[PDB]
């Protein structure tokens, strides 16, 4: 077992590839684009392109961390829901998904119903905060 | 206005003795207390604050325990450095006291 | 860093007041507090006050609550402690001692040479 | 009952409007602006506005998340508070808000202690973490 | 004891500045600059400075909220982990930090090991994650 780089482990299965989340989560905001930059210096051809870089790389961060507060799963690596799964997106066991896939392969299989999943797991969410309000 | 009495009045030591000395308390202390050592001449000098921790350049062989109102300050390998008094100090209530005192003969 | 010196012994005839400077240099004055203790000749040190340079609130003790008054001083960094109705028994040697920390400090780090007064 | 569209739900009362809060949440961040745009095309009198725009929405998404992290909210829909509520905002009871109202009026009859509840919120959410670090 | 306002507790140890920090948590993302500015306006020497202004304020709160959502700290403002403090790093005791040192002098004494104990805090919040999957 050793450390991977940035999408190292993007070949292997996913019961391995699963324990190196951290090292692609870790490089989604923070990059060289930040630096100082060393006739306007921020209008020129690539002071331009440079500051859209940094509104891109914000907006690619939020996309996800978007998702992430909608669910609860908010500052989880791992996040365990309460949707259960539904034997028409993949009926694939476990050995033939951990085993024997890869995060690209499986999410590919599944791309036809991630939205109407994102859509399920909101709603999910919401109706805890609905069923807490009314209990305590 | 807690008193502090502290026993033995001397202890008779050499080179390689445990030496104990024990500091009572009137009232509940805590783990506020005070160890400081005076050589002639000198002013004294605070080897174990807050009843368990060494203060800066003191050696190791020095220790402190106890809490409530039963202290004690222990040498493992008395050297013959360890000479002077010995004294104890509260640090909670208004005034804080000091120890009668004890020497140790070397 | 840091050391308190005081002045030299006084002679002082019974009655008159007593004024002994405690001096602070080569670190901030001001976070630290100062307390003065007197030993006794032959005997274990008593605990007398505590002064904090910095918003000068001082502490007392009762025997002494009407007889003695600290002051601090920042600009030159010394501490001032008179003491009034000088009795037989007030000889003794006096420090001034700097506290641990900046903040309930539960020990004394700095001592200064002391000052035996005679009375 | 039937689902609503974005702000559908705004004339009704809050016993029925609460009921469609992930419509509102679901379209705070995302949107057309993100496209790709079909003489600096991004220096244009319409390649600033999209700019400025994109920029826009990220603030307004900003400005709701960072009092959800001081009131220790983070990826909760409905999150309940440990501050008593105080009948100098308002005294309504039950009835009086959750039949009666729409989140519109409430909010206006409310307008003047936001601010000032809002940093209630945050000192009593200061106040937990305090009790924890000195309690385990 | 007395309210203080933006940075007023620098100067106090950690025990007195700890009870502050709502104060300097509070002003990270809004500002004067989100204002409507009272020869295309956006363009102007001062409405670039302007713009690059607004980005910059965005970048610096992610920057802290991207590490507080690594560590599973999201949402609170004193996060207690699991990761044991490490006597390398500093080999103080309590009275010596909390009531002899301001938060400045000591963040410089551990300058060194900070990004080492971040990776740390990533990867022990990864193991949480981890060891719950395979524990429900
Ligand atoms: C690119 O792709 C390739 C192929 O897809 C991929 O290669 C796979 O890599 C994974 C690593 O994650 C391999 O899985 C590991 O295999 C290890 C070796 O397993 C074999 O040997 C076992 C016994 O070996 C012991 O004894 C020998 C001396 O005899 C000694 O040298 C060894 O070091 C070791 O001490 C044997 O038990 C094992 O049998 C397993 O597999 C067979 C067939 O798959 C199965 O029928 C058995 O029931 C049993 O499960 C096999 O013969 C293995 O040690 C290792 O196990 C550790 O990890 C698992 C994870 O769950 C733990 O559970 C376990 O306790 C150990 O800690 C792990 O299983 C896999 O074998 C490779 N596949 C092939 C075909 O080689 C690359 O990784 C990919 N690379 C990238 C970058 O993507
Ligand atoms: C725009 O504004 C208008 C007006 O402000 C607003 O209209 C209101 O819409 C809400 C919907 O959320 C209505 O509330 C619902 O009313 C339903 C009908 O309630 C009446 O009928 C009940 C009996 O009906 C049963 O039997 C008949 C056959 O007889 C059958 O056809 C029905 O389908 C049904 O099976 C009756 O019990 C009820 O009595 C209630 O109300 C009176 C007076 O308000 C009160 O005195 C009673 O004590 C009792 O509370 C009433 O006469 C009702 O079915 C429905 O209930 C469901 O939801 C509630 C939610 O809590 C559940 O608790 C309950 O178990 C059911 O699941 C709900 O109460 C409201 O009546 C409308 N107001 C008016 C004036 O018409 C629009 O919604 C607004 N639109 C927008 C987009 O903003
Ligand atoms: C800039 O720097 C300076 C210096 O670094 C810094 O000044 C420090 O400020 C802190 C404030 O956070 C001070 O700490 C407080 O001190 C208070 C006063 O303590 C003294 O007096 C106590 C008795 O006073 C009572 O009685 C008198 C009447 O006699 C009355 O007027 C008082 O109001 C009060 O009711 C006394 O017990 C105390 O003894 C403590 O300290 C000594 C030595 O430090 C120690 O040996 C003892 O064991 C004991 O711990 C001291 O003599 C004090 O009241 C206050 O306590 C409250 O807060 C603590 C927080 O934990 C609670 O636990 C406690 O229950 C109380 O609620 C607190 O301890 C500190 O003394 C200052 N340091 C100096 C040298 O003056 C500034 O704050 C800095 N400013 C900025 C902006 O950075
Ligand atoms: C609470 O904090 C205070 C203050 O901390 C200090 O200030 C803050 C703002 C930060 O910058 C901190 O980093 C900084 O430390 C603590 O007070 C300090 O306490 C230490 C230990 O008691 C004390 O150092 C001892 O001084 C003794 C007397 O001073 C003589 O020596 C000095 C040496 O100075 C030379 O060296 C330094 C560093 O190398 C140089 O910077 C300097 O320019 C000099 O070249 C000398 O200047 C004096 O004139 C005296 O001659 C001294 O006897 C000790 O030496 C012994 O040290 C160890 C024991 O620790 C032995 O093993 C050795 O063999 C030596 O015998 C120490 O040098 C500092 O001076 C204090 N500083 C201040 C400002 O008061 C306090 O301790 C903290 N309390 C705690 C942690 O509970
Ligand atoms: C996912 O959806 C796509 C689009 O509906 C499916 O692709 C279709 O597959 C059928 C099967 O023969 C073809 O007739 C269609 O022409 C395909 N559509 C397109 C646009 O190519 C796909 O099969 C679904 N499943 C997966 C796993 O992708
Ligand atoms: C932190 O790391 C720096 C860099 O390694 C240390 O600074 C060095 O200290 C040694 C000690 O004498 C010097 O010889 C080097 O020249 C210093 N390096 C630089 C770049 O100045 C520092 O001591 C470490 N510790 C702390 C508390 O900062
Ligand atoms: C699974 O999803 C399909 C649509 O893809 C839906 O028709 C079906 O009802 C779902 N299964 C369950 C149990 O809800
Ligand atoms: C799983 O789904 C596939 C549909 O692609 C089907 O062909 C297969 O028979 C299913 N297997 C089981 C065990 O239901
Ligand atoms: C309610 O708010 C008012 C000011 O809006 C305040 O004066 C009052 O103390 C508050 N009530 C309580 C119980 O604190
Ligand atoms: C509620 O507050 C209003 C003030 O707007 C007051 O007129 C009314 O009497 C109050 N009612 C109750 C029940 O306290
Ligand atoms: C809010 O404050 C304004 C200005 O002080 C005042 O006129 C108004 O009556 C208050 N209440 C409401 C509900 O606006
Ligand atoms: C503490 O950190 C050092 C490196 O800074 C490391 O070598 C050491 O193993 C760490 N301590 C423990 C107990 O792991
Ligand atoms: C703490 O670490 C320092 C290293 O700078 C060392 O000099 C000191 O002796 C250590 N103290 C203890 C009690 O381990």
């Amino acid at each position: 077992a050793m450390i991977f780089g940035f999408l190292g482990a993007a070949g292997s299965t996913m019961g391995a590839a699963s324990n190196t989340l951290t090292v692609q989560a870790r490089q989604l905001l923070s990059g060289i684009v930040q630096q100082q930059s060393n006739h306007l210096l921020q209008l020129t051809v690539w002071g331009i392109k440079q500051l859209q870089a940094r509104v891109l790389a914000v907006e690619r961060y939020l996309e996800v961390q978007k998702f992430l507060g909608l669910w609860g799963c908010s500052g989880k690596i791992i996040c365990c829901t309460a949707v259960p799964w539904n034997s028409t997106w993949s009926n694939k066991s476990f050995e033939q998904i951990w085993n024997n896939m890869t995060w690209i392969e499986w999410e590919r299989e599944i791309s036809n119903y991630t939205s109407q999943i994102y859509d399920i797991l909101t709603e999910s969410q919401f109706q805890q905060d609905i069923n807490e309000v009314d209990l305590l | 206005a807690i008193y502090l009495t502290q026993s033995p009045s001397s202890l008779s030591a050499s080179v390689g003795e445990r030496v104990t000395i024990t500091c009572r308390a009137s009232q509940d202390i805590g783990d506020t207390l005070a160890w400081y050592q005076q050589q002639p001449g000198r002013p004294p000098f605070l080897v174990v604050y807050r009843a368990s921790t060494l203060n800066y350049g003191v050696p190791s062989r020095f220790s402190g325990g106890g809490s409530g109102t039963r202290f004690t300050l222990t040498i493992s390998s008395l050297q013959p450095a360890d000479s002077g008094t010995y004294f104890c100090q509260q640090f909670k209530t208004f005034p804080f006291t000091f120890g009668p005192g004890t020497k140790v003969e070397v | 860093q840091s050391y308190l010196v005081q002045s030299g012994p006084e002679v002082k005839k019974p009655g008159t007041a007593v004024k002994v400077s405690c001096q602070a240099s080569r670190y901030p004055f001001t976070f630290f507090g100062i307390s003065w203790v007197r030993q006794a000749p032959g005997k274990g040190p008593q605990w007398m006050g505590w002064i904090s340079p910095y918003n000068g609130h001082a502490i007392y003790l009762d025997e002494l609550k009407d007889r003695l008054t600290l002051t601090t001083d920042t600009d030159t960094t010394t501490a001032y402690m008179e003491l009034r109705n000088l009795r037989s028994a007030d000889t003794a040697v006096y420090f001034c001692a700097r506290d641990h920390t900046r903040q309930d400090s539960r020990g004394y780090d700095f001592w200064g040479q002391g000052t035996l007064v005679t009375v």
